[PDB]
């Protein structure tokens, strides 16, 4: 499972950069039991290497998105470690949503100054003002599965065969279920330059945003996706991209740009692959970001393109 | 003839009936607006465990709203700013809001009564013709000293929205700022 990825993260027309992202290849040794069981004989198989990808679209400031970039994948590894020191198909799905929910809630509480943070003891102190928050869309990729955890309106989209498949659903306050959840919790949603919690925040879930607890919650939606030979690419991006471009078109453009690079340049020597960005993926991320600006996106724009094909021959 | 707000007819949330028997008079004095067509108006109150001189010293700093309000990235005043009535400030708001900037004029700065009044005269936002007044009121509760801040506003209802929408949004922001003022004022008093 050689990690093939490329990234662009631009400020664009905005006065501040509040997008952040993290890529940590070979970051985790995922216990093989969290992905699959045994079946008729791979005794050497004890774990699979997990690659971490995250995009964090900050709002009200940059410090929460930056904290997610620096912290969130370590909070995830800590959750998985608690499972290695404490150790079914349907069970795997529930296990992964518990792991990611605990991770997202831990980071949210650290940000709010309510959970102690490690001090090279633990310190209780808000990372940012109570009006600062961030989306988080995170993907764990291994040879057998993709796990996506999403909180907010950044998005992960899997291109499988010829179909773009969103692996997250935007947490917007006018989503039927999110609207009901907010009002059931005592909150209000107002159309005020778009659907907004109390007219202020155009998002129903986020990391941070202490002032809108418990209407704006950090609980993510988690997707446990078996991989398929038909998988082409996985795209994580902030809404600086999705606000001007369609899911299907983004995936298809990324695939076509990856193939164009390979047709013109051949593949890199496999000894060099997986160390840094993949040039084909980088070309796709570059092209998508320039299209988004050409289409008039006035936002920060952050894109991770991940090639899911082992090889691409013509 | 012209219509006027009637915030003196109801005790605002967070005030006691005893407190309101005094504060009612202040609502008439400082928190009564002549209403224009399609406008919205609200009166909010916030109790503060600090002496009214401490609260006022914070509130009166028209050039430094970020010290006791949320949502502000930066605030600039004139090079020769002297805090006279008629001063203006240009405020840049943090991201993610249904607003980006605000230009505001200082209309009342009464150190003798501890009343601050501001009118929004520009910016990128949907609270057109917003005018507000905050007044500070000290109480001596048999040795125990506290303050009640009263803050009201009048604003146009933007096209496409209702008065209920507008009050919900404006009240939310005012209430949040009043909660910061509590924290800032109480942290200066033992
Ligand atoms: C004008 C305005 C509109 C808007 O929708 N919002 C979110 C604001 C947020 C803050 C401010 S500000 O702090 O510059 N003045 C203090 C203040 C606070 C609240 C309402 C008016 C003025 C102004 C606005
Ligand atoms: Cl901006
Ligand atoms: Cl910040
Ligand atoms: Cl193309
Ligand atoms: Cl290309
Ligand atoms: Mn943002
Ligand atoms: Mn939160
Ligand atoms: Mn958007
Ligand atoms: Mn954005």
């Amino acid at each position: 499972c050689i990690p093939l990825w490329g990234t662009v993260s631009i400020q664009g027309n905005r006065s501040e950069m509040e997008d952040a992202f993290a890529v940590s290849p070979h970051f985790l040794k995922l216990p093989i039991k969290m992905l699959m069981g045994d079946h008729e004989e791979s005794p050497s198989l004890t774990h699979l290497t997990g690659h971490f990808f995250g995009v964090y679209d900050g709002h009200g400031g940059h410090k929460v998105a930056d904290y997610c970039r620096d912290r969130l994948h370590f909070a995830l590894a800590e959750e998985i470690e608690r499972i290695k020191d404490e150790l079914t198909g349907e069970g795997r799905q529930v296990q992964w949503d518990k792991v990611f929910t605990s991770c997202f809630l831990t980071v949210d509480g650290e940000i709010e100054g309510k959970i102690g943070r490690a001090v090279v003891d633990k310190v209780l102190e808000a990372v940012a003002s109570e009006t600062v928050g961030s989306t988080a869309v995170v993907a764990l990729v291994c040879s057998s599965h993709i796990v996506v955890s999403n909180c907010g309106d950044s998005r992960a989209v899997l291109f499988r065969g010829k179909e773009a498949m969103p692996l997250s659903v935007d947490h917007k306050p006018d989503r039927e279920d999110e609207y009901a959840r907010i009002e059931n919790a005592g909150g209000k949603v107002i159309q005020w330059q778009g659907a907004r919690v109390f007219g202020v925040l155009a998002m129903s879930r986020s990391i941070g945003d202490r002032y809108l607890k418990p209407y704006v919650i950090p609980e993510p939606e988690v997707t446990f996706m078996p991989r398929s030979r038909e998988d082409e690419c996985l795209i994580l991006a902030s809404d600086g991209l999705w606000d001007v471009m369609n899911n299907q078109e983004v995936c298809e453009i990324a695939r076509r740009r990856i193939l164009m690079w390979h047709k013109k340049n051949g593949a890199p020597p496999l000894a060099e692959r997986g160390k840094g960005i993949d040039p084909a993926c980088q070309a796709a991320a570059d092209y998508l970001s320039m299209l988004a600006l050409q289409k008039g996106s006035k936002d920060n724009i952050s894109i991770i393109v991940i090639d899911l094909k082992a090889q691409r021959k013509f | 003839r012209p219509t006027y707000t009637t915030h003196h007819l109801a005790i605002p949330s967070g005030v006691t009936q005893d407190e309101f028997d005094e504060l009612k008079q202040s609502v008439v004095e400082f928190h009564t607006y002549q209403l224009s067509q399609n406008q919205c108006s609200s009166l909010l109150a916030q109790r503060i465990r600090a002496p009214n001189d401490v609260v006022w010293s914070i509130v009166r700093r028209f050039d430094q709203p970020q010290t006791y309000k949320h949502f502000i990235k930066s605030c600039s005043v004139s090079d020769n700013f002297t805090m006279a009535v008629g001063s203006t400030r240009d405020v840049n708001l943090i991201s993610g809001l249904p607003a980006a900037t605000s230009t505001e004029r200082l209309d009342i700065l009464d150190d003798d009564r501890q009343v601050l009044g501001i009118s929004i005269i520009g910016g990128e936002h949907r609270l057109r013709n917003y005018r507000s007044v905050i007044s500070v009121h000290g109480f001596n509760r048999d040795g125990a000293i506290c303050t009640v801040a009263l803050e009201s506003y009048v604003v146009d209802v933007p096209e496409g929205n209702t008065e209920e929408d507008t009050r919900l949004f404006a009240d939310t922001v005012v209430k949040l700022n009043l909660q910061k003022l509590v924290s800032v004022a109480e942290s200066q008093v033992i």
